[PDB]
């Protein structure tokens, strides 16, 4: 598959491998950064990631309207909405 | 439940 | 300027909102996720349990467990943790200045309601509450006074028939048998096709394969048939991994169990047996109005071809000349939500409510003789 | 106030010591011991008795491999403590000498392979518990810690909390996949071919083939042709034909200095460019008992996790260890872990019978800034926080339950 | 042989293992682990003196498993690997086996309970296509549990080498919506215990291997009674320690694991199975029951299956359902638990009850005509011919 | 199996 390098040789000190080695290109002493930021935007940042993987996942709250919205095309062709209302039963044992 | 039915 | 909160907080899903609105503010899976490993990332946001939708988006890595089986709360310190996540959580509002209006099933255990008010007002210190029968908001919701309502929901499906406001409690019929059965039957009837789901995480994959590809058929000796004729009716899923499942013929054998519950093991008789006998119950003057006005509701009742087969159940079950009309608009998902924020938002109502100071004086024992 | 707590991340063939709350460790020394060892007769626990102070005469770490008049011995081997004489005085020196820590004053993060035997962590707790008397100890799992180390290298908005950890250091290879921040510990795989396994390897085929290597140095030669002209082969046959065919190109030369007359050694690295790290896609090259590659058995990890955690698994396989800084080790790692997972893909859908086409499965293989110490620095983010004071076993859970305390780790039930 | 002189065969094909023979025999004539194996080379091993074939099958493919590598063609009752199944069914029928002509012969087949349909109706075909059988009967597996037993009633606890299955009959009458199968038995268990081997420095990673972890696990493994009392003996005395002689020679040592292995069926969260161990889903499924059935049910529990022949798996069982007996119905009341009877009917010989039932009810209907699904029906209807059995596919 | 579970 994919070709390979002949010339190819990360010559480093055991003391230099001990930190990083000239197969990966950043490799090595790191500049000193805060650990707890980190760690505070890596929460952050993860629960912001697991919110829209939520959002753009199957939805079981998607029918009951507002921002949710209604789960039309379930209407049916025998279905009568419930803005349409009968009248009271008047049989001939009411009348006189 | 408790008795009839788990619940 | 105070406004009652409706809580509805029935099997399967809870829905949440303040009273004199349109919507729901907040609707999330009422169940409760334990972790079933032990993590070690400590301070990344661990926790002992978690509530809602959040343990959906995490259900790869918990237990997920219901609180309320077949109507009933079977565990309370989960229920505490689903109210105390809706009222500080979804809605952002402290329960001790709004008066909450939860529902309940008919026919459910005294305890049910005396835990519950008992809770209401000991943990969450609201000023007041109110406990409804779902079908009876289910009625408010339709504009309406006179008619029987089917309401299906997730865990229990029950009719109630109510005429010109006055119901008939000697006719309220009750049936066990629900979304969460037909999800547990389709976890069994998948099998035949090889599809193995076991693990509570697996059951909403189920549950959503059934809510988004089952329908209920017109004619099921007919469809059977049609099904096994020609390919012309199968329907191809894809698992949240990558595999593919297609079903076919189970697709109407999933609620067919709404009709012939013996497809579950069970002596009762179908949905539309169970209303034809409580509309059967009343007398006989007001009969034909709860014909003409039967109303669905519950999420169960969303599947498409459920009201083609009602009606033509309760036609050749009805007399010859009585009309039917089965009353099934889109927003029944919701419809006990929308008659209890109608219901709690009315003037005639705010002397309805159980105050403090009545719970003070009679214990939890009051919510009998204020909420019918 | 409080001080930092010490993070000693003991591996087969290094240890990383350092402080916590620090960027990386402040020492990284060999994880060996001189000491003085003659021609003696007996056991091994009935010449160990030294007379007098001499148990103290014995140096570690860097200062212990110059030293030419004594005997090194290596106390862990495949990451299991085989020797606990020499680990107790190890650890001695590494807390008074080096971090210079008084033993009291500050909680320790030790760590482990996955199958550490449950005795182990109970001499570990008896030794840091009663020996050094530490207030508290935590013994973490190795990879799992290797997961936070991949964040300070990635764009703002991808540091996720779900991945497969890779780890191959000097003695295991163990594979650890994590789920929103909870170890999937019943899928965790390990196995023990790893770095000193490719150094034997190379030696074998360097003292088959080559002279002039002097023998007292033909372990330290293998290390420094395989830590610089090894890389990763896409097909081995086809690199043998390479290596035959135009040798003049391929075949590189080593130069080396003999340390006793300081005169200079000439060597020509050939096929063990390619063929050390070849034992982790074909591990029967330095163990018969393993047979299995390493795509495969990342597969099989991922594969028997959970199955809504399945497709983040595969887009977040993240290396670490030493053993892994071998030129395109992740790319065909990745190039055979796509082909498995398209080819299961398409044999799903032709069996759904034709009509969807699902998502093709993201797979990626992360390497990142930290690969070397990606272990060290991890613990050094988990023995920063407060919550970490919380996890670990107090002085008195051991005075009162004892050395069991240590006992359980997240790869069994119960 | 029925009165036509067409011998009716009697096949079990289970996962681990075929128990096959005749019927009306009180013992299967042959029992002979079901794998196949290829010849292989292995650096460590040399022979060079038993002739071994390009394809060893059965019996002699797991006495010679150390110059082969072995594949078993099923795997949780679902045959994976049709070619291997159809030399595996070739030996079993063939001269060094069962020696029939498959031209004038019935055959009673098995299949485990909630099953890919295309499963039996790929064995059908087979079985009428390739080996053209005279008739075939697919048999349930708890229905011939309780034939071998002579009952009506019971619940079949049937735990095989690959499958478990919790099966209730009441009067003779079925009850599927109470069938419940986990899916852990023999096979899990013995995976289980070579991670367990692992974590000790053993290192069975082979395709031979597994049958030389399946022998130790027969040999030395044993559920435990109180697991409280068995951890405190595994962690406080050294009395649990026995030594097992592998084939090539090593010895090697098995304490604690003898009882941590096989409490996978009781506690299935040791191997990453999110559910219930056998103890509850068997009274899960009897308290799933009508109430009028619990009692009786209670009094027929019959165990079957190689899997549970695990020293003191009946008395465990026993006392777990005694306990959530006590926790869950009794609500605490110790007096009361001295009035629950239970009987875990567990016969000397519960290794081969599928095969004593299939044997008698072969000999039963033999003689018939419309119990057996014949050979014409088969090239009139094709898979349609399962009908006769109950199980409507078209 | 063919969905869920190998076999
Ligand atoms: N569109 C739909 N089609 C089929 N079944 C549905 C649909 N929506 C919901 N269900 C079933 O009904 C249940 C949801 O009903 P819901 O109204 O949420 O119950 P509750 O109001 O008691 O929370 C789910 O368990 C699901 O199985
Ligand atoms: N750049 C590199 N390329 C190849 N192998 C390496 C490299 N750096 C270190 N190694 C090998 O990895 C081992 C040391 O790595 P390390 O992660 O410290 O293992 P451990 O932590 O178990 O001691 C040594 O065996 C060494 O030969
Ligand atoms: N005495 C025993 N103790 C524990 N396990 C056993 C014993 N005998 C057999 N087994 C396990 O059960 C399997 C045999 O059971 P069996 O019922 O023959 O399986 P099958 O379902 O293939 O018929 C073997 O593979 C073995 O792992
Ligand atoms: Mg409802
Ligand atoms: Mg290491
Ligand atoms: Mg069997």
């Amino acid at each position: 598959d994919w070709e390979t390098d002949p010339d190819f040789v990360n010559d480093v000190s055991e003391k230099e491998q001990r930190w990083g080695a000239k197969t990966v290109q950043g490799s090595g002493h790191q500049e000193h950064i805060n650990i707890h930021k980190l760690r505070e935007n890596v929460f952050q940042e993860h629960q912001t990631l697991k919110e829209k993987e939520l959002e753009t996942g199957p939805k079981a709250s998607h029918g009951y309207g507002g921002k949710f919205g209604v789960e039309q095309d379930r209407m049916d062709r025998s279905a009568v909405g419930h803005e349409y209302q009968s009248k009271l039963s008047k049989h001939c044992s009411q009348v006189d | 439940w408790x008795a009839x039915c788990p619940a | 300027d105070i406004a009652a909160l409706v809580v509805d907080n029935g099997s399967g899903m809870c829905k949440a909102g303040f009273a004199g609105d349109d919507a729901p503010r907040a609707v999330f899976p009422s169940i409760v996720g334990r972790p079933r490993h032990q993590g070690v990332m400590v301070g990344m946001g661990q926790k002992d349990s978690y509530v809602g939708d959040e343990a959906q988006s995490k259900r790869g890595i918990l237990t997920l467990k219901y609180p309320i089986e077949h109507g009933i709360v079977t565990n309370w310190d989960d229920m505490e943790k689903i109210w105390h996540h809706t009222f500080y959580n979804e809605l952002r509002v402290a329960p001790e200045e709004h008066p909450v209006l939860l529902t309940e099933a008919p026919l459910n255990p005294k305890a049910n309601r005396e835990k519950m008010t008992q809770i209401m007002f000991e943990t969450f210190n609201t000023p007041a509450m109110y406990v409804a029968i779902q079908a009876v908001l289910s009625l408010y919701a339709s504009g309406r006074t006179t008619g029987i309502v089917m309401d299906s929901g997730d865990g229990v499906t029950h009719t109630v028939p109510i005429y010109e406001g006055y119901a008939l409690p000697h006719a309220i019929l009750r049936l066990d048998l629900a979304g969460r059965d037909l999800t547990d039957y389709l976890m069994k009837i998948l099998t035949e096709r090889g599809y193995s789901f076991t693990t509570t995480a697996e059951r909403e994959i189920v549950r959503d394969i059934k809510e988004k590809l089952c329908y209920v058929a017109l004619d099921f000796e007919q469809e059977m048939a049609t099904a096994a004729s020609s390919s012309s009716l199968e329907k191809s899923y894809e698992l949240p991994d990558g595999q593919v499942i297609t079903i076919g013929n189970e697709r109407f054998r999933c609620p067919e169990a709404l009709f012939q519950p013996s497809f579950l093991g069970m002596e009762s008789c179908g949905i539309h047996e169970t209303t034809f006998n409580s509309i059967m119950k009343c007398d006989v003057d007001i009969r034909k109005d709860l014909y003409a006005n039967t109303v669905l509701s519950g999420g169960t009742t969303m599947y498409p071809g459920i009201a083609d087969r009602m009606q033509k159940e309760i036609t050749a079950l009805a007399p010859s000349t009585m009309k039917i009309k089965i009353i099934a608009p889109p927003e029944r998902k919701y419809s006990v939500w929308i008659g209890g924020s109608i219901l709690a938002s009315l003037s005639t109502f705010q002397q309805m409510w159980i105050s403090k100071q009545e719970y003070d004086e009679s214990g939890p024992s009051i919510v009998h003789r204020k909420c019918f | 106030g409080r001080l930092p707590a010490c993070v000693v991340d003991c591996g087969t063939g290094y240890t990383k010591l350092g402080y916590a709350g620090n960027t990386e460790p402040q020492f990284i020394i060999p994880s060996c011991i001189a000491i003085k060892e003659s021609a003696k007769v007996g056991d091994q626990a009935q010449r160990r008795v030294m007379k007098g102070v001499d148990d103290l005469d014995f140096f570690i770490g860097d200062e212990a491999i110059e030293k030419p008049t004594y005997a090194t011995k290596w106390p862990i081997r495949h990451g299991i403590v085989e020797d606990w004489d020499l680990m107790e005085r190890f650890m001695e020196q590494v807390i008074f000498k080096y971090l210079r820590a008084e033993p009291e004053d500050h909680y320790f993060l030790l760590t482990e392979p996955p199958l550490n035997t449950p005795e182990n962590r109970e001499y570990t707790a008896e030794i840091m518990f009663e020996s050094f008397n530490v207030p508290g100890l935590y013994i973490a799992v190795q990879a799992v810690l290797a997961l936070a180390a991949s964040w300070t290298s990635r764009q703002v908005g991808e540091r996720t909390l779900t991945g497969t950890v890779i780890d191959s250091g000097d003695g295991v290879t163990h594979v650890i996949p994590v789920a929103e921040g909870y170890v999937i510990g019943s899928c965790i795989k390990h196995i023990p071919i790893a770095g000193r396994d490719i150094t034997y390897f190379i030696q074998q085929l360097l003292r088959d083939r080559e002279v002039g290597i002097p023998p007292e140095q033909s372990l330290e030669t293998a290390k420094a042709v395989k830590e610089r002209y090894s890389y990763v082969c896409p097909d081995l046959v086809k690199e043998f034909n390479k290596y035959d065919t135009d040798g003049s190109k391929w075949i590189k030369q080593y130069t080396g200095i003999n340390a006793i007359s300081k005169k200079e050694f000439s060597i020509d690295v050939g096929y063990e460019r390619f063929l050390g790290p070849e034992i982790f896609f074909h591990p029967e090259f330095a163990n018969p008992d393993f047979t299995q590659p390493i795509s495969e058995v990342v597969d099989e990890v991922i594969q028997n996790c959970p199955i809504d955690v399945r497709r983040p698994l595969y887009k977040n396989i993240v290396l670490s260890g030493g053993s892994t800084m071998f030129r395109d080790f992740g790319r065909r790692l990745q190039r055979d872990l796509k082909r498995t997972v398209d080819a299961r893909l398409k044999l799903s859908e032709e069996l759904s019978g034709g009509r969807l086409k699902p998502k093709p499965i993201d797979v990626q293989v992360i390497t990142h800034h930290m690969q070397r110490y990606a272990v060290w620095f991890g613990g050094s983010m988990l023995a920063s926080t407060p919550e970490f004071y919380q996890v670990c076993h107090t002085k008195k859970d051991y005075e009162e339950i004892g050395p069991s305390i240590c006992r359980h780790n997240p790869v069994f039930g119960v | 042989m029925d009165s036509q002189g067409r011998k009716v065969v009697v096949c079990d094909n289970g996962t681990g293992f075929v128990k096959c023979g005749y019927a009306g025999s009180n013992f299967p004539e042959h029992i002979f682990p079901a794998l196949v194996g290829r010849p292989i080379i292995r650096s460590t091993t040399k022979v060079g003196n038993i002739e071994i074939k390009d394809l060893m099958v059965g019996d002699e493919a797991s006495e010679l498993r150390s110059m082969l590598e072995v594949n078993y063609p099923m795997e949780n009752g679902i045959v994976r690997n049709w070619d291997d199944m159809k030399h595996l069914w070739d030996y079993t029928f063939g001269p060094e086996k069962l020696n029939i002509d498959t031209r004038n012969c019935k055959i009673l087949l098995t299949e485990p309970p909630m099953n890919p349909t295309k499963n039996r109706e790929k064995i059908v075909e087979v079985m009428f296509e390739t080996y053209q059988f005279s008739g075939v009967y697919v048999a349930i597996q708890a229905v011939l549990t309780l034939y071998a037993q002579g009952l009506l009633t019971g619940v079949v606890v049937d735990s095989g080498d690959g499958v478990t299955h919790i099966c209730p009959v009441y009067e003779g009458f079925s009850l599927p919506h109470l069938t419940r199968r986990l899916d852990i038995a023999g096979r899990d268990i013995t995976r289980y215990l070579i991670k367990l081997l692992l974590l000790r420095g053993y290192a069975f990673n082979h395709s031979a291997d597994f049958e030389t972890v399946r022998m130790i696990k027969e040999k030395l493994c044993y559920v435990g009674y109180n697991i409280e009392q068995e951890q405190k003996l595994a962690l406080e005395t050294t009395v649990l320690v026995e030594s097992y002689t592998l084939p090539d020679g090593r010895i090697i040592k098995v304490g604690g694991e003898r009882f941590e292995a096989p409490e996978a069926l009781f506690q299935p969260h040791l191997i990453n199975v999110e559910g219930v161990g056998v103890a509850e889903l068997l009274f899960n499924t009897i308290q799933a029951a009508d109430i009028d059935t619990r009692s009786e049910f209670y009094k027929h529990i019959v165990l079957s299956g190689g899997s549970t022949m695990y020293p003191g798996l009946p008395s465990r069982l026993e006392r777990e359902l005694k306990q959530l007996y006590l926790e869950r119905v009794l609500k605490g009341d110790v007096e009361k638990l001295s009035k629950f009877k239970i009987r875990i009917e567990d016969p000397p010989r519960r290794k081969h009850m599928v095969f004593l039932g299939g044997a008698v009810l072969a000999d039963i209907m033999k003689d018939k005509d419309n119990f057996w699904m014949t050979r014409q029906e088969y090239q009139e209807k094709g898979v349609r011919v399962l009908e006769k059995l109950g199980v409507t596919v078209r």
